């Protein structure tokens, strides 16, 4: 009776990031990263 | 349309090549999903790889990478004429030929 409440849908998100400012002490190029629970994380994947 | 089985796992026609017998009428002229079993909201169970047996013990309603195999039960009635059966042992005598 609980394994057929499971079930799955695709979800859409979209984020756009206009500017960013007040860094300090910035030794190296930035790069930011941004995953949905275990979905998106560079280094859990090969290919996305 | 090889996929369709009776409870022995013996070959049958698709749902919707299904005909209506002699003496009878369709209930339901279109098969009924059965969500009344042990299957997910689209009426789906899932099972691992069919073993060497082919015959699969164990479905269950929750989708897994694991389970290679997706099955459903349909539902459809019928209804006879209200007036006699002698019409049924008509077809019914050639149970083997």
């Amino acid at each position: 009776r609980v394994e057929k409440y499971l079930r799955r849908r695709k979800y859409s998100l979209f984020a756009a990031f206009y500017s960013a400012t007040m860094l300090q002490d910035v030794d190296d190029a930035i790069q930011f990263e941004v995953s949905i629970g275990n979905y998106g994380n560079k280094f859990d994947m090969t290919c996305l | 349309s090889d996929n369709y089985t009776d409870v022995n796992g013996e070959k049958v026609l698709p749902k919707d090549d299904i005909e209506c017998p002699l003496g009878w009428k369709w209930e339901d002229e279109e098969w009924s999903t059965d969500l009344n079993r042990a299957v997910d909201e689209q009426g789906w169970e899932y099972s691992i790889t069919i073993p060497p047996e082919r015959k699969p013990k164990h479905w269950v309603p929750a989708e897994k990478m694991y389970y290679t195999h997706r099955r459903r039960r349909w539902v459809r009635l019928r209804r006879r004429d209200l007036s006699q059966m002698e019409a049924l042992k008509r077809h019914r005598q050639a149970e083997a030929e």
